This record gives C-alpha cells, sequence and structure tokens, in this order.
C-alpha cells in the first residue's frame, strides 16, 4: 500500500 | 556518479538442445539508468526481446533483465551487447553454457 | 523470517524529448508485486504478480492516485534540485527514492525507510528513529530544514508504522503460499582447468527463493576470502535465484575442497565435493 513524499 | 555495467548471460534452466528454454542477459550495477541491451543469435540482433521493469539495489545502481524464449542447439551461438556511457564501446558476452 | 516491503521509484529528464520519466516498482520481500510508469498508456498502477490480483477495483483505484501523487512531486523535485545545484535543464538527471517497512516473522513492526539520492548519490534520508534526516549535503539541508519545520518525519513515521505495516501484513496473509515460501536450491559443480596445475571449481545454486544464500568453500574447514569469488545473485526469470561460488585450487587436490550451501530453505546445509 502506496505512501507518499514531499517537494525538495 | 558513473558505473559500469556487470553482465551475466545465462540461461533459465540447464541447456539442452531441442528443449525450449529462455535466454537471459542480467545487467546490473550501472549508473545513470540508460542502457541498450541486445540478444545475439549468430551475431544476429533478435527480435522481441523482453525486459524487467526498472528498479535498483542498496546502492542505488540499477538492474534489469532482457530474456527471449528460445531452443538451443549444438551450433548457434548466442551473446548479449550492451551498451551504456562507462563504456568504450559496445561490450558483446558470448554465452557460455558449461560454466 | 522478517519481511519488507519496499517501493523502489526513479525519475530521469530527457532533454530532446522534452519530458521526464517516472517509473515506480513495488516488492514484497525478493517478489516485485506492482509497477508504474509515466510513458505507459494505461496510467494506471498495473500488477506484476498473480498474488495481489486479489484485491479489489477500489485497491488499483486508491493505488494509482497515490503513485500519480508521486510522480507529478518526484519530476517537481527534478526542477527543484535544478534550482538548489544552479544546474541547466540541458542535462539529464536522475532522481531515485526508496520508501517501505520491515516487520517481524510475526507482523511486528521493525523499521522504516524513507530515502532519496540525485544523480547516484544519498540525498536525504529519514533516519531510523523515524524523527529526524541525514543530509547528505548543502542543497539537501535546504530540503531537511523544510521538512523539519513541516514535520514531514511525523507524517511518515505515521504512514511506516500505519499503513505501511497494515499493507505488508495484509500481503503476507493474502499472498501467504508466495510471500512466506522458501524454495531450497538445485546444486551442482563444475571443472575447468586453468593451467596445468590450476583449476577452477565451481559451485551452483539454482532456483531457490528467497534470494539470500550463501555458497562457501575451505580447504581442511577454513575460510578462502579473496581465493574465492562470489558472482551477484541473479534472477532465473521465473521467480527463483542463481548464484555460483567459485574456487582456484591446486590440480589434483580438488579434495581438499568443499561446497557448503547454506539457503533458509535448507533444513541442513548441502556438501558438494568434485
Amino acid at each position: 500500500r502506496y505512501g507518499f513524499v514531499a517537494n525538495f | 556518479i558513473q558505473r559500469t555495467p556487470k553482465i551475466q548471460v545465462y540461461s533459465r534452466h540447464p541447456a539442452e538442445n531441442g528443449k525450449s528454454n529462455f535466454l537471459n542477459c542480467y545487467v546490473s550495477g550501472f549508473h545513470p539508468s540508460d542502457i541498450e541491451v541486445d540478444l545475439l543469435k549468430n551475431g544476429e540482433r533478435i527480435e522481441k526481446v523482453e525486459h524487467s521493469d526498472l528498479s535498483f539495489s542498496k546502492d542505488w545502481s540499477f538492474y534489469l533483465l532482457y530474456y527471449t524464449e528460445f531452443t538451443p542447439t549444438e551450433k548457434d551461438e548466442y551473446a548479449c551487447r550492451v551498451n551504456h556511457v562507462t563504456l568504450s564501446q559496445p561490450k558483446i558476452v558470448k554465452w557460455d553454457r558449461d560454466m | 523470517g522478517s519481511h519488507s516491503m519496499r517501493y523502489f521509484s526513479t525519475s530521469v529528464s530527457r532533454p530532446g524529448r522534452g519530458e521526464p520519466r517516472f517509473i515506480a516498482v513495488g516488492y514484497v520481500d525478493d517478489t516485485q508485486f506492482v509497477r508504474f510508469d509515466s510513458d505507459a498508456a494505461s496510467q494506471r498502477m498495473e500488477p506484476r504478480a498473480p498474488w495481489i490480483e486479489q484485491e479489489g477495483p477500489e485497491y488499483w483505484d486508491e493505488e494509482t492516485g497515490k503513485v500519480k501523487a508521486h510522480s507529478q512531486t518526484d519530476r517537481e523535485n527534478l526542477r527543484i534540485a535544478l534550482r538548489y545545484y544552479n544546474q541547466s535543464e540541458a542535462g539529464s538527471h536522475t532522481l531515485q527514492m526508496m520508501f517501505g517497512c520491515d516487520v517481524g516473522s510475526d507482523g511486528r513492526f521493525l523499521r522504516g525507510y524513507h530515502q532519496y539520492a540525485y544523480d547516484g548519490k544519498d540525498y536525504i534520508a529519514l533516519k531510523e528513529d523515524l524523527r529526524s534526516w541525514t543530509a547528505a549535503d548543502m542543497a539537501a539541508q535546504i530540503t531537511k530544514r523544510k521538512w523539519e519545520a513541516a514535520h514531514v518525519a511525523e507524517q511518515q513515521r505515521a504512514y511506516l508504522e500505519g499503513t505501511c505495516v497494515d499493507g505488508l501484513r495484509r500481503y503476507l496473509e493474502n499472498g501467504k503460499e508466495t510471500l512466506q515460501r522458501t524454495d531450497p536450491p538445485k546444486t551442482h559443480m563444475t571443472h575447468h582447468p586453468i593451467s596445468d596445475h590450476e583449476a577452477t571449481l565451481r559451485c551452483w545454486a539454482l532456483g531457490f527463493y528467497p534470494a539470500e544464500i550463501t555458497l562457501t568453500w575451505q580447504r581442511d574447514g577454513e575460510d578462502q576470502t579473496q581465493d574465492t569469488e562470489l558472482v551477484e545473485t541473479r534472477p532465473a526469470g521465473d521467480g527463483t535465484f542463481q548464484k555460483w561460488a567459485a574456487v582456484v585450487v591446486p590440480s589434483g587436490e580438488e579434495q581438499r575442497y568443499t561446497c557448503h550451501v547454506q539457503h533458509e530453505g535448507l533444513p541442513k546445509p548441502l556438501t558438494l565435493r568434485w
């Protein structure tokens, strides 16, 4: 089940 | 970071003349990810070879498996040809079933 | 043993073509189970092993949305990297991202990961405590301070100890017979003279799962170190793996040498002799 990321 | 592909050419199962099999070329440890891989039969590029989805190892180096269905014979010679930015020229590795 | 779930994504800019490619792949242990490829026609998360297709239509919808969000954000991150490093869009660059979790044999949470590499080198990584970051350089330090102010760590910790672990446990139950299996190695040996006085013994392991395996040569009961050659473990293409280990031995002395094969699926180790 996939997560998420943020902008650098 | 530029890293040279390691290359292994081999069959899925032990090779037996006349028996259907799969010819593999595994490239790994390379960077960047752009790479050209061809399977060769008697020096001629094999058509419609398939490959795995781009993935990478713990050190971030990439790996791919290229493969095709084939039926080995006594006289047919197979190899894998690899081009990558780290090489001076495309590298050819021969399939050696007796390794 | 313990188990892992990992998603590996690669973003690559393509000056000339003009438009970057994002591809993500998902694994449980050594079994790939999904992929998403921004270049492909479907624009969907796709199954890559049959066991995951036990999931319903809502799974594919939700997972597609999440991986598309990642795709957009990492492709944006390529552009941010250009700013932080004062680089031109004329060059091609690579951003790799790994995230996921480990659980024990009984499903207990062990470890979580959230980490990036730019052009093959570490950029930023969530530390084991899941509360702080390691920034590899000045650019990453900018991201680190931003993520600190935005409390990105708490968000990831929540995902890693929650959804990530819940998903992994679910897969281990649903795909139990695939993922909790051990296929032991099938073995054999080859022999190749190198000269009149040395020859190579090669110990082969085929058809095993998971990929971890130990092939060792010893002469009369001790290691060989750099007299032994160990090739990178490789996929057979059918869900199993292969490896070999070689030693150069004095010709005529092919017996001071034993190959010991050790794998999670072997009740007792194998012993091979030429």
